C-alpha cells in the first residue's frame, strides 16, 4: 500500500541524505514557488502509524493545520517536508522517529520509536 | 499533542 511504496520507492528530502524523510509527489502544484521561512502554511493532513491504525486527520476535523514555517512547531519532517511544496501539491513523506517524535513518542497514540506515513497536501502560503 | 513537537 502507500507507506510500503513511499518506503521503497521515495525521494530523501533531508539535508544530511541520511533517508529519514522520503517523500513522494502525488499531485503537483502551482507554478515554481514553495513557502519561505515564517510562512503562515495551511495544511490538510492524514497520519498512518506502522500498525496501519491512523491516529490523526484534519479533514475529519473540517478545518486546515496552520503553523509558521521552519519554526519547530511541527515534527522535523513536516518542517523539512512542506518546505519542499507548491501550493496545491499532495505528496506523501514517510518519517523516522529521528524526524518525528523519537524514543518519546506522543501521548495518546504514537509509540516510541515510530516510523509515520503522511499524506499531506499544501492548501496556501502567506508571508505575515 | 500531535501535530505540534
Amino acid at each position: 500500500g502507500a507507506p510500503a511504496t513511499v518506503t521503497e520507492q521515495g525521494e530523501d528530502i533531508t539535508s544530511k541524505k541520511d533517508r529519514g524523510v522520503l517523500k513522494i509527489v502525488k499531485r503537483v502544484g502551482n507554478g515554481e514557488e514553495t513557502p519561505m521561512i515564517g510562512d503562515k502554511v495551511y495544511v490538510h493532513y492524514k497520519g498512518k502509524l506502522s500498525n496501519g491504525k491512523k491516529f490523526d486527520s484534519s479533514h475529519d476535523r473540517n478545518e486546515p493545520f496552520v503553523f509558521s514555517l521552519g519554526k519547530g512547531q511541527v515534527i522535523k519532517a513536516w518542517d523539512i517536508g512542506v518546505a519542499t511544496m507548491k501550493k496545491g501539491e499532495i505528496c506523501h513523506l514517510l518519517c523516522k522517529p529521528e524526524y518525528a517524535y523519537g524514543s518519546a513518542g506522543s501521548l495518546p497514540k504514537i509509540p516510541s520509536n515510530a516510523t509515520l506515513f503522511f499524506e499531506i497536501e499544501l492548501l496556501d502560503f502567506k508571508g505575515e | 499533542d500531535f501535530p505540534f513537537v
